[PDB]
């Protein structure tokens, strides 16, 4: 039942320094190694270091020295500074303990939630929202397609549902792809029967978040 | 650092089959202190295996790990659904701790052809001063198809980004956007707007296209 | 030099890969050599007289001053007495006309004992088992950890020895005393250690339990051992 | 194999119908043949007439400073404790055994030797569980105990104390001897010149600082005085 | 795991009674020896004395009559008061356990955070930030220097960053400065390419948090 | 009260290297009674070492001290990048506790020359009515150095301070800063402010100087 | 462990009921008698009475009959009452236990912190500060002495400083007196360096804190 709670600012420009801390909200503070983990996006898992309750630290080479981590006993948390971040810091950042002060053979998995964090000179943008209109050229038998073109934001995340979480069936919102421009962009489609085209109103429900931006985008058949 | 490679890339199976995925490392693993974790996306790795054969608190017994050295194994003995996902191994006999690139195990499944819709771009986008173009390619396996864009019958190079979801939980299938972003001006500059898609799906090459 | 019979305070919960044992942390085993005075009116004759230990009388020396419970002992609850002595304990004692022999066992294979200590060479996983390198003589008082060594049954045909183990966190002390009680040291063949150079080897440990603190930390307490070794004429062959 | 002599952690709250034990968390019996020499007007066996046996390296659970949990703030680490079992056997044949289970159910791993079709009979006496034991680090403890029914050429002691905080107490002395003799007079007959030893010593149980445990096991040493005994056939 | 929280008035005026407490978090507040100690600026440490929980207390003679020591057993507190301080009582003052009742032989290494204690009269004052500008006598070997000097604030700290903080690599922040005013002053010098001088722009970033004074001060060449 | 004296004031080492630091006691300290303490930069003293030789909970084991009566010594076998601090003594066998001075454990790196930078006032501190004067001396091993104000040639006293780092984590060195304070008046009578460096990496003392109004 | 804490109204006119609570804040409430006692000014302690948590009592006979104590299990305090209060019964009045259920062999010493009772037909009133002037009459071979008369206040207590607590040494700060009136005086005195008269300020700082007294008295050579 050994619980980790993680915050700080995910959202950073190149030199700045990343913050985070991790909360042992359930368990033994002194009984475990804390160790932060990175994982860029769309690849593996990097280890960055780790500390015990005394303070003892152990980093990986490849963060060049510009890492330090901490523990503050009173508090049960263990923190994360990175100095110096670049775009290749962009990454989900994880608090966990892979084993207690026991050792290696005493092997454990507790994981915190992980935060994104975005290095980029870009600024926060919220996204356009373009209806991809159902018609001849996107229907096929008893089968129409639709969706919204979520375009020009920053920075990660956005969430799309469709009439408010209700139409889930069909649904395939892609993957964001960073443009040139340095701003993410995806489409969100759904399949749905032609005979519901105008009997059926279809709102895709775009959030994003770091810009406060809520869209709510009718998609109705092209004339 | 120690290197981990891990075998295949990408593993296609049916559900009830037996898996087999490697791990190699590039020296010896001191102690046979390998990991191997289960990622299912937007969730923190989850471990399996320590210590090379030792299964995780809670973990089904479907899972195993075996090998020492530089030679690992993790073992599906009969796959489940929630198994189609990717898995990484992880070494911690030598500091740094470093993990392998990762294994996608996807369901083997029936050829379905994509569905091949294409959009063209909004009026309240138009008016914006930006044209995108989505080509739709819905629903289809294997994952391998290729999309081109020709505008008045001229192929396009450097002016589309494409996106892939994951093999969908229901079907089995992948769909794929192909999206052509040209200026406002370059988009009014031409008539035909066509995306060709190739699939072993398909008879022949198929192309969805539209005026304007 | 306060706390003679003590040990340094206990530590806890060190990883398997980074354990460094204080040397005044670690009890030892006790041993001394008895001089005995010569038989031989020379060492020409064609028999010699040995010393052989027929029968020995032993007991733990103050075992009542463990009802001292008003000096820096935990309080057992609010109002209370001081704990009592308790937890983990070891009595051993042999009798030999030769060293001690040992078997190194670690819990640990991989503790980096301290300088001062004598503890298993060149030790492996198999020292948490039986690795059969780990033979020692009990040959220097206060150096041979007691967590370290245990008496070696495949050797010691010239020593006779007794321990008891009771572990755990809550275990009480058990100790008898009376000058009425004798071990007989003869072995099958009617035969007592025989004191090789007119010399008789007793070594002891007596780890009685843990003595806690106000703070909750925990040093080992010890008590001395009596010995009373009743001794006979042995005429053996001369082996020169 | 850092840690020879202990069990993998022990799981817990496994549903009985879903009991899938870790192969390296199950303890098992130790076993070795020792060759004798070979003696052959009437022909010769070995009869093991005594044994001097002990646990080696019990005072090695007075390191409470290597990865044992604190009993409280500021104290030594936790000494091993909770259930044990102190077995030895020695015989002319393979120890024999039977199976009796905590549950039925239970799905041994690989490498593994337990009873075969067990029943919920199998949780009290099934007399269709019969093993020698002739495999080291094959029969788990748990699932066999020596068959009083049978072994009439071993002589096997065995106590068992279960309980969450029960005490080891153990005992070494090279002065003790237990005679193998039966109520005739014979020791064990050393039948192809072979002498079997059998042990189990789980001295309880190891808790890290995270409160996992883990069984501590310890070797054990024979001392077996043999005879020369004429036979017929 | 004890835990010891300091607190008190840390800005004091001449002739005042300083007032200290402690707090014992996450341990027997009956089972240690309560200590303080000081440590004076740029100085080694003097033990003032100590107290338990029954409220026997021993005393420094160095600063005995004008030291008390107290112990709160409801609120698990125990207290520090000093009268009649002066300049020669500024330091970093520790709450601490040297060891538990059961006596010296069981020693322990508890110490509260430390407050800053300073003796001064003085108001809070924010600071002028002067440029330290580069130029031909600022200037040695290809490698051009520059800074802020950060002159009469009140009381201490003081925090300085160069370009926002993404300029690290040779900036030199000297410990503060004691004036005969009673304010006082620090420099922070960065040493950069004396080619870069033209081309890159150079900015102190001072935040004396006391005063709310916050000189974001650019440093050009002469 | 017991008076202890730590010998050296400063041990110049480099890391893997022992270090042995001295604690004498003006009379015997009672039941050897003597305790080591490290002290890093803005925290609280960190135990070692107590009753002359007992190591504390979770000190690493390359930390050890021996010696009783008058006469102790702290060993750091193998020295790690984080030893390069503060070490005190403590005496507890009489009372009142004192501590020894301290010995800094500081990095032995090769003799570097500092680089030394002189800055006039600026124009607006000038016009309030003070001109501030500043001499960097940068990036010098080891810490010793003399700076000397002159101006018009004469030697100044009373009028300056100096403030210097903490050994550079990179390249081990120190760097000073030494600042002329002048009312504007004072200032506007002088021509010639130079300040005179003396350091062992200089064959002869460097001068910097500027001419009021350059 | 266990902590007694105290309170109740201690300001009260001739024939009204004096009502005082004890809180156990920690120990077991069933385990100990419990216990009143007064002390009068300048006078020894007079035991009132005890009770256990069954509401077993016993009486002093010296209060008349007009004492009764209680007991809250649920509230784990107990309680004194006494009717008809006189001027006799002014007192610090103590909550305490002696000693434990099992009897008088397990003695114990836990004291409440007292609370100062005050009977009087008197309302309640702040000091007149008059300045002791130091004078040819006031001084002795070079010492001064000044002081400040603290007149007809009621109810105790007043505090009395010199020079806002930095002047200490010399000070005699006397016990108050009860006057005929049913109104307190205490006079404060300091004595001095002749030298010091004509340069140093003396101000005693009288704090009366029932009436919302502060009073700074400049005391000046006659
Ligand atoms: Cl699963
Ligand atoms: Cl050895
Ligand atoms: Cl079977």
């Amino acid at each position: 039942q050994v619980q980790l709670q993680q915050w700080g600012a995910g959202l950073l420009k190149p030199s700045e320094t990343l913050s985070l801390t991790c909360a042992v909200y359930r368990g033994s503070f002194s009984a475990y190694y804390w160790t932060w983990f990175r994982q860029p996006p769309g690849k593996g898992l990097e280890w960055i270091g780790e500390i015990n309750h005394r303070g003892y630290t152990n980093y990986n080479p490849s963060l060049r020295g510009r890492v330090s981590i901490s523990v503050d006993t009173s508090k049960k948390q263990f923190s994360l500074k990175l100095r110096s971040v670049n775009a290749a810091d962009t990454a989900v950042y994880y608090c966990a303990t892979l084993r207690s002060t026991s050792g290696w053979h005493d092997y454990f998995d507790y994981w915190g939630q992980g935060t994104l964090v975005t290095v980029s000179s870009a600024s926060t943008k919220g996204p356009s929202v373009f209806p991809l209109a159902p018609s001849s050229k996107s229907t096929s038998g008893g089968t129409a397609a639709l969706g919204c073109l979520v375009k020009d934001y920053f920075p990660e995340p956005v969430t799309v549902s469709w009439n408010s979480g209700a139409l889930t069936s069909g649904v395939h919102t892609f993957p964001a792809v960073l443009q040139s421009s340095g701003l993410y962009s995806l489409s969100s489609v759904v399949t749905v029967p032609s005979s519901s085209l105008g009997t059926q109103t279809y709102i895709c429900n775009v959030n994003h978040k770091p810009s406060n931006t809520k869209v709510d985008k009718k998609v109705e058949p092209k004339s | 650092e120690i290197v981990l490679t891990q075998s295949p890339g990408t593993l296609s199976l049916s559900p009830g089959e037996r898996a087999t995925l490697s791990c190699r490392a590039s020296q010896s693993v001191s102690s046979s202190y390998l990991a191997w974790y289960q990622q299912t996306p937007g969730q923190a790795p989850r471990l399996l295996i320590y210590g090379a054969s030792s299964r995780a608190t809670g973990i089904p017994d479907r899972f195993s790990g075996s090998g020492s050295g530089t030679d690992f194994t993790l073992t599906i003995s009969r796959l489940e659904p929630e198994d189609f996902v990717v898995y990484f191994c992880l070494q911690y006999g030598s500091s740094p701790l470093t993990f392998g690139p990762g294994t996608k195990v996807d369901i083997k499944r029936t050829v379905a052809a994509p569905s091949v819709f294409i959009f063209p771009p909004s009026d309240e986008q138009l008016k914006s001063g930006t044209a995108s173009v989505v080509c739709l390619l819905n629903n289809f396996y294997p994952r391998e198809a290729k999309v081109q864009w020709k505008v008045d019958n001229a192929l396009q190079s450097g002016n589309s980004q494409e996106s892939v979801t994951e093999q969908d939980s229901k079907d089995s299938t992948y769909s794929l956007s192909s999206t052509l972003t040209l200026s406002k001006a370059d988009y009014e500059k031409h008539k035909v707007y066509a995306c060709e898609v190739t699939h072993q799906g398909l008879s022949s090459p198929v192309t969805k296209s539209f005026n304007r | 030099e306060n706390l003679r019979g003590f040990s340094l305070k206990l530590s806890a919960e060190n990883d398997f890969s980074s354990d460094s044992p204080e040397r005044k942390m670690l009890p030892c085993y006790s041993t001394a050599r008895i001089p005995l005075p010569n038989l031989n009116e020379d060492l020409t004759s064609g028999n010699l007289l040995m010393w052989e230990a027929v029968t020995v009388q032993t007991e733990v020396i103050g075992i009542t001053s463990m009802l001292n419970l008003h000096a820096g002992s935990q309080k057992v609850h609010e109002h209370g007495g001081g704990k009592p002595i308790q937890g983990s304990n070891f009595h051993f004692f042999a009798v030999g006309g030769d060293p001690l022999e040992m078997q190194g066992v670690l819990m640990n294979y991989r503790t980096k004992y301290p300088d001062g200590t004598i503890t298993p060479k060149n030790p492996t996983a198999q020292s948490q088992v039986m690795n059969t390198d780990h033979k020692a003589y009990l040959d220097k008082n206060n150096a041979y950890p007691v967590e370290c060594w245990v008496p070696d049954p495949s050797r010691n045909e010239n020593t006779r020895y007794f321990g008891t183990f009771t572990g755990g966190e809550n275990v009480p002390p058990v100790l008898h005393v009376t000058n009425t009680a004798t071990t007989v040291l003869l072995d099958e063949q009617g035969v007592g250690p025989l004191c090789k150079a007119d010399s008789l080897y007793v070594s002891a440990a007596d780890i009685c339990g843990l003595f806690t603190n106000s703070s909750g930390t925990q040093q080992w307490r010890g008590l001395a051992r009596y010995f009373k070794i009743r001794l006979r004429k042995r005429s053996v062959k001369n082996p020169y």
